[PDB]
């Protein structure tokens, strides 16, 4: 085998390596710690061993697995919490008496002891098979089957043996494929190297909605299934909250929650919360958790876990896409991943590029977003699946001028900003028209238009009203409001109602945390209508003050609509919003008078 | 204050008096099992520590 | 073998490569001294060692080495409480040593069994300006970020003395049922100041229950960087073994940064963001992984780290990473301090992420978090209204600004002004909030639900 | 009003005293515990001299100290330093040391044992060896006093717990 | 010992070092220039040679001095102008005919012309002596003795040879101490390494003030001795002026003057003015100069001497703390000092850190301020000393927010500003109440209150009045005089009288430069008594102009208290203030009616 030449920090050099690639997985030492060969300089290969290299004896053997870092795809991933190198943390709790991995851990990369339920699909002996074809299913979703079992990509043939329904373990083979002789037998799971994407027949034009369920975010710049989203975040921005919203509210069949090296206390919270939550699809047995798979890692928990976290979590989303499931992949927070590239260049001794972050950052990020999209499923039945990436980042220079935010923004299609000034007034998630776009908006608003809303027109106006508000505010601050029309006050006044009522939606309840497409339409419609009517009112006679004073209670009636649940009225439109239109028109006549 | 510069002596009598029971069981149980720990010390010393 | 060469306090040894990582090495110098070191690097018949004692006074081929055979692990006991130590775990009172009952790694967490049940039960510190506005839990990490020239250390003293006089009234309400202990780490802290922290612990009754670690910046860099990790091992051992909440006051975070910065210049590392290490993350993160509930879920380690802003900016890398890894921040503002407000806790950016995940019921209102949202939002508005008053003048201002102006003034001299040996209860702070918040009509109070609002304005 | 601040102050001076006394109190309990612990080690080392002065019971021990010492060296030639009453004992078992060393490593047996012309203290040090390489720059002080002193570091937690926990 | 391998600029590389400490002082080649071994890689050492190597050849031997870079501190330090490597500059002026040293030539650190009178302490033939115990004492000036010879730290034993009383030379030994054999011989001086601080039994929290007697200094933001203090500068816009003032009014047991790297006109000035000046305790024999020992480096003089300058001063000072002497340590300037380090860093080819200034910077600044403070000396006698470090800083790179200044304000407990306008007006120090603070105030006001003064009540009120005065003027501009009335008008007037009496001084009189603790207490007592009674009087019916004219004689007599003798009521007690209280009561009757 190999012989350890140097152990220097978490960098290990071993000499006498053979058949080693550039992201090949190796286990180092008599301990067998997770490592990966980063580089090779001559006969000596630098491996960063990223699970605690403390007490590592030098001259131990280093063993090549013969393939790069991997994930296991197949049954037991749901309602089970893992780390980013894909070893199951839950297994570790019973034996070690520890939540997170310490070291010496040599547990297999999936739980395979357990049994899962195999149902055959629509294939029979002598029938043809091709990768991504649905060979059976295992029920493990809230309502549907989760882990639909595939022929592994890059195989085709005719199936000699189809095992019937029953329970089997992962390990047990239940399928044989013959093509050019015996290709291999197949089992319930398959493996796949994480530094390679799982194949697809073809990617498709994203054109269908992704509900976030926050009013403000969907309103200004709604997401699509297969989008890419950039969010900068400075702590205390309610990151957790929006992440929680998405896992419940989104229309995606799978949510994969990804911790890219987090607090640990924050990971516990979301974890605990999911089994209490009830699914909107009439979920069972830990409703929401049944549709949830957690990648959870801790801050100084192995740098292999952090770097790999994003690749492993997207690989899991892709398996699910190939069965024809819609997935939403919430990466939280990829700024820490960016910090992991900073470290990988320095420890290795490579030179980095702009602001001490390397340039290999940029290509490596672009490859990650491209694995996402809306898709037509791998395999011959043909279905559509999705992997939709929404990724948080943060500053690193206390600006949006830093290499990290700007590179991730370069690639992205949806941009949702960060406003420290609005955050103080108690607004979360805080965005502005000037710091956000969605290139999907045009096509998305038309889609929303069909369902009932006046959505295209209202979004144009939504932008204009906030942009005009900003310019005016600079003159009021500096010069005064007393050198400026009553009318310019009106734009600010209506704009304010939108600022509290939309933006703050962090919620103190499910009623104040959820906002369907219909409800989002309704609150916007009442505010624009108020503006149009108010400018008339003052113009034919009516002071400013009198108008402000009169509308009064009505301003409040919309303010409170968020606190009340949307299951009320006819459907998801409150009787309180329905009445609110009549009250508005009745008000303009009195204000005018 | 006079009880914080002369009545803080009696608080130190009371700290002396409470340990004269400890300093004596220390020596009791150390003296008994002294011999049993030495035998472990010797096999360990003449082998790797 | 011998010392090959020496670069700053890292020493290049020529030595056989068989020793394991973190193993102690002892250099026998011709001066009579023995100095201890840790292999920072092992290489092919050579090592790079950080010396504990010294930084110089090291010979070439006359100095010799000997191996312990033992990895760097802290001898931890619970007999180390009630006694005063230096930064490397030895009494400065020169009496019986730390001793051990376990050896625990500082090179990686030992057990790492942190929180699977979110920290959610309240901890009260006797301060309204802290406890209401930023909710503290048993395992949560909220840091105090202050500026140069401020008495960061005096606010930290307040926290220590009042915490643990709350606890028996809090014990009744449910928030403790276990021993409370302080683990105090100084890096770069003045002699005078340290003597103030000992006095604080006398007042509270936890001079007997605390360990104090003193490293000065006139003690090696290598000792200084061990001092927080030594603190953590001590604090998780009490917390683990006899199921204790340990509160860690770690002053000052930039002093620790400072030392990392010198063994980066001395390493073959390139410094990343603003002259500080490109591995600055890994350092900070080692501290923050240890915090949260530890096995049995009646022991915990709760952290208040103390940061002084080296350049007085919140764009500087130190506060920015630190803030991201921790759960919130508490801000101290210079303008307050000068005015003679105490504590000078300016609540304009002070927010703590767990606010509806740090509270429950039976000791807190569920309204507690909701009330915080009014208080923070109004404070800000008020602060903006005062900014316009300064410029435009009252006559120009509208009715909304005037109310808010008024709220701001009342907030400063009543809420954030309290005594320094004066405890508060969470119930009591909220009742004080309701009166002060009562200066707006129901239209304008809308950051809390009409049910709770109708009762109390 | 201000009586309460100064009363509180003198009442703080009152528990200022209370803590220094209660700290010195446990510092006496602890330093007695060690006075006895270092009289367990006092016994150990009277035994170590008594065995060292044996020449037949001491040989299988002495050999194992040189042999173990050689595994933490792993160098082709070694110089072995001893007391002048242990040199004749090394001399009558050389073959056994190069064998036992060669057997416990992949390495082929040690070429030479050079019985050093250096001498260790006869007062302070009783038996055992300082084993060193060819150039004498790597040393394992594998004397009995040294080994007892290194065992004290790790032996101590075990003993404090069973007698005193 | 070694052979020069290479010379690359001012750095010299010498091979064949087979033992040489990494602080070891060395003389390189046959020029015999000063150098110190910065780093060692193998048998090749990196040595920075701090004087020019023009004439130095590769292939010349380098002979180790056999001890680290250390300084001897003995009797005769007083009345001598030195370098930071410590060479007597007056001596150079004699021989070479220049105050700057010739390179490749050095001279003994302490003068050897001098012989001093040694009288035995209290340890006699065969007595055990222990660290810091006073073995004898030597006169250090004609007038007074101050250099008590203690047993060196890290020694202890029985004294086998105790020389009898008489005058001896610095060269000749006097004592031999036996512990482990003859441990070594001892002299009237002892050496202590410059970066190693001298030791104590324990340090105390200072509560003791400076003996400056500068009235505003004492009352408003109380002077501490055993403190750390940062003062702004910009060079010769007041900052050098105050350092010269501080020296003059002070009458500390020792004063150590450090020019870290100054303009060299300023160093000349310090030397000449001091022996013409007079000590405010009424001592004789070149007065101020007799108590001052001068390490005076201009920035032109070698970089070794600049870096060693603060070090040499702190070790010397600390020893005087062990002798039981209260020392005032004046450093000018730390901005220059940070620069000495940055220079060395770029030459060697190591990376400096933040703002191009080194990594080692922060730990070095920090160690230096924390070294200074009030302690009880090592050894059985336990004499009390103090070291107060007042360091000057200016802008460095022209920004006063750069790392150097900002690092130091955080450590400091004391700040006293400098302003160009205030300096022109003759207010020195140029302070108000927000360009200055002291956190030492708390303990200090408590200390003074004990002595007899009503100090804490009066000091707080001083701060309040200045703060208010400023504030009422702004109102007069924006709001107008309509918000002004006579109660406010008295407030402005009391602040003016406080500025003139306290803040303004320049040493017009001898009684304007030493004013006791009791005198300072008495000035603030007049002005606060005037304030409260003027306000009462205008409320029972009086006007500002009427109050001003009426107070008159008393008002004039109390302003002029600084010119007036402080020995009028005894020796520290002034009679005029005691007679003011009664006058003020009769006066209040004249003002009201």
């Amino acid at each position: 085998y190999g012989a350890i030449y140097s152990v220097s920090g978490p960098v290990v050099i071993a000499e006498n390596m053979i058949g080693c690639a550039m992201y090949e997985l190796v286990k180092v030492g008599h301990d067998n710690l997770v490592g990966e060969v980063i580089r090779i300089d001559g006969d000596k290969a630098t491996i960063q061993v990223y699970e605690e290299t403390a007490g590592l004896t030098v001259g131990d053997p280093v063993l090549r697995t013969g393939k790069p870092l991997s994930v296991e795809l197949g049954p037991g991933l749901m309602e089970t919490i893992y780390d980013g190198i894909q070893r199951p943390l839950k297994a570790i709790k019973e034996e070690s008496q520890s939540i997170y991995i310490p070291r010496g851990i040599d547990t297999p990369a999936l739980d395979r002891t357990i049994k899962w339920q195999f149902t055959p699909g629509k294939f029979q002996v002598g029938d043809h098979i091709s990768g991504g074809d649905i060979y059976g299913s295992v029920f493990e979703n809230s309502l549907i089957s989760s882990h639909k079992i595939l022929l592994p990509p890059r195989s085709r043939g005719t199936i000699t043996w189809i095992a019937p329904a029953g329970e089997y373990t992962l390990d047990e083979k239940i399928l044989e494929v013959e093509f050019d002789g015996k290709k291999s037998d197949f089992t319930l799971y398959h493996t796949w190297p994480v530094r390679v994407p799982r194949p697809v027949t073809e990617k498709l034009s994203a054109d269908y909605p992704l509900l976030t369920g926050q009013r403000v975010l969907d309103a200004l710049f709604p997401c699509v299934q297969g989008g890419t989203t950039c969010i900068p975040g400075a702590f205390g921005c309610g990151k957790t909250v929006i992440s929680q919203s998405l896992s419940k509210y989104s229309n995606s069949d799978a949510i994969i929650y990804v911790g890219c090296g987090e607090r640990g206390n924050e990971m516990a919270e979301v974890l605990m919360e999911f089994p209490e939550l009830y699914t909107e699809m009439s979920g069972t047995k830990e409703p929401i958790m049944k549709r949830t798979t957690l990648v959870a890692n801790t801050s100084n928990m192995p740098v292999a876990a952090r770097e790999a976290s994003i690749y492993t979590g997207i690989t899991l989303a892709e398996y699910f896409r190939d069965q024809g499931k819609n997935v939403s992949m919430i990466a939280d927070s990829s700024s820490r991943w960016a910090e992991a590239l900073r470290e990988i260049s320095g420890r290795l001794g490579e030179m980095p590029a702009d602001q001490g972050f390397p340039a290999y950052l940029g290509a490596k990020l672009a490859s990650f977003y491209e694995r996402a999209g809306k898709a037509v499923a791998l395999g011959s039945p043909d279905r559509t699946g999705s992997v939709s990436i929404v990724a948080a980042v943060s500053p690193a220079g206390g600006d949006f001028s830093d290499p990290v935010t700007t590179a991730t923004l370069g690639i992205t299609q949806v941009f949702w900003g960060l406003d420290k000034k609005l955050a103080q007034r108690k607004h979360f998630p805080s965005i502005n028209t000037s710091v956000s776009y969605s290139k999907y908006t045009n096509v998305l608003n038309k889609f929303y238009d069909s369902n009932y809303p006046e959505f295209p027109v209202l979004r144009d106006r939504m932008k204009e009203i906030l942009s005009n508000a900003e310019e005016l505010e600079q003159v009021v601050q500096l010069v005064g409001k007393s050198a400026l029309s009553d009318s310019d006050k009106i734009t600010l006044d209506v704009a304010t109602l939108i600022k509290e009522d939309f933006l703050q939606q962090n919620g103190y309840s499910t009623y104040d945390a959820f906002c369907p497409i219909w409800k989002t339409f309704d609150m916007m419609r009442a505010f624009i209508s108020y503006h149009d009517e108010a400018q008339k009112a003052v113009a034919n006679g009516a002071n400013w003050s009198k108008l402000a004073d009169s509308t009064g209670d009505v301003k409040h009636a919309v303010s409170s609509s968020k606190f009340f649940e949307p299951s009320r009225g006819e459907k998801e439109v409150h009787g309180e919003f329905e009445k609110l239109l009549s009250t508005m028109q009745e008000r303009f006549a009195e204000s005018t008078d | 204050e006079q009880k914080n510069a002369g009545g803080v002596g009696e608080l130190e009598k009371k700290a002396e008096a409470g340990v004269q029971g400890e300093l004596a069981e220390i020596k009791k149980i150390a003296e008994k099992k002294k011999d049993d720990v030495v035998k472990i010390l010797i096999e360990t010393v003449i082998k790797p520590s | 073998n011998t010392v090959s060469g020496v670069n700053g306090p890292l020493v290049i040894l020529e030595k056989v490569k068989f020793p394991r990582y973190n193993e102690i090495v002892n250099l026998t110098l011709p001066d009579g001294t023995v100095r201890q070191g840790q292999v920072l690097e092992i290489r092919g018949d050579r090592a790079i060692v950080q010396v504990f004692e010294g930084t110089s006074g090291i010979d070439v081929k006359k100095t010799t080495v000997e191996f312990t055979g033992e990895s760097l692990r802290i001898p931890v006991s619970e007999d180390m409480l009630g006694r005063i130590f230096d930064g490397s775990g030895r009494p400065i009172d020169n009496g019986p040593k730390v001793f051990a009952e376990d050896y625990l790694d500082i090179n990686g967490s030992p057990i790492n069994p942190y929180a699977r049940i979110y920290p959610e039960e309240m901890i009260s510190t006797g301060v309204s300006a802290i406890d209401t506005m930023n909710s503290i839990a048993r395992g949560q990490k909220i840091p105090i970020f202050s500026a140069s020239g401020l008495p960061h250390n005096e606010i930290a003293a307040q926290i220590c003395r009042q915490a643990g006089l709350v606890r028996p009234t809090k014990d009744v309400h449910d928030g403790h049922e276990e021993n409370f202990s302080i683990v105090f780490a100084a890096m770069g802290v003045n002699l005078e100041t340290a003597r103030f922290f000992k006095q604080d612990f006398e007042e509270n009754g936890s001079l007997e229950r605390t360990s104090l670690f003193l490293n000065l910046a006139n003690d090696p860099t290598i000792e200084r960087i061990i001092t927080p990790r030594l603190a953590l091992t001590t604090a998780e051992y009490l917390a683990y073994q006899t199921e204790r909440h340990v509160l860690t006051i770690l002053t000052d975070m930039s002093s620790y940064a400072d030392a990392l910065r010198e063994v980066s210049a001395a390493r073959e590392e390139v410094p990343g963001r603003r002259g500080y290490p490109g591995y600055m993350y890994t350092d900070l993160s080692t501290i923050y992984e240890r915090a949260g509930r530890v096995e049995g879920r009646n022991g915990s380690i709760t952290q208040i780290p103390i940061l002084t802003m080296p350049n007085d900016d919140i764009t500087h890398p130190i506060p920015d990473l630190t803030g991201y890894i921790t759960e919130g921040q508490i801000f101290v503002d210079r303008q307050l301090h000068n005015k003679g407000i105490y504590p000078p806790i300016n609540v304009l950016p002070s927010l703590s992420r767990l606010m509806k995940s740090a509270i429950g019921e039976g000791m807190t209102r569920k309204d507690h978090g909701d009330v915080s949202n009014q208080l923070y939002a109004k404070y800000a508005i008020g602060k903006d209204a005062a900014a316009m008053k300064a410029v435009v003048g009252e006559e120009a201002l509208s009715i909304e600004d005037k109310l808010s102006l008024e709220f701001l003034e009342k907030f400063e001299k009543t809420f954030i002004t309290q005594g320094a040996y004066e405890d508060r209860t969470v119930f009591e702070s909220l009742d004080q909030a309701w009166s002060l918040l009562r200066i707006y009509p129901k239209e304008m109070l809308n950051r809390i639900s009409p049910k709770i609002l109708d009762e109390f304005y | 009003g201000n009586f309460k601040s100064k009363l509180k102050k003198a009442m703080l001076s009152q528990q200022i005293t209370k803590s220094t006394i209660a700290n010195k109190m446990r510092l006496k309990v602890l330093s007695a515990r060690e006075q006895s612990l270092d009289g367990i080690f006092e016994e150990t080392k009277e035994k170590l001299s008594g065995i060292a002065n044996n020449r037949d019971e001491y040989k299988p021990i002495l050999q194992s100290l040189i042999v173990e010492a050689l595994l933490k060296l792993l160098e082709p030639k070694a110089i072995v330093k001893a007391l002048e009453r242990d040199v004749d004992l090394i001399e009558s078992m050389k073959d056994d040391i190069m064998r036992e060393y060669g057997e416990k490593a992949q390495r082929a047996p040690l070429e030479e044992i050079v019985i050093s012309n250096d001498y260790l203290n006869k007062d302070l040090v009783s038996g055992g060896v300082v084993v060193s390489n060819a150039s004498d720059k790597i040393e394992i002080n594998n004397t009995l006093e040294e080994r007892l002193k290194l065992l004290s570091e790790e032996a101590l937690p075990a003993i404090r717990l069973e007698l005193y926990g």
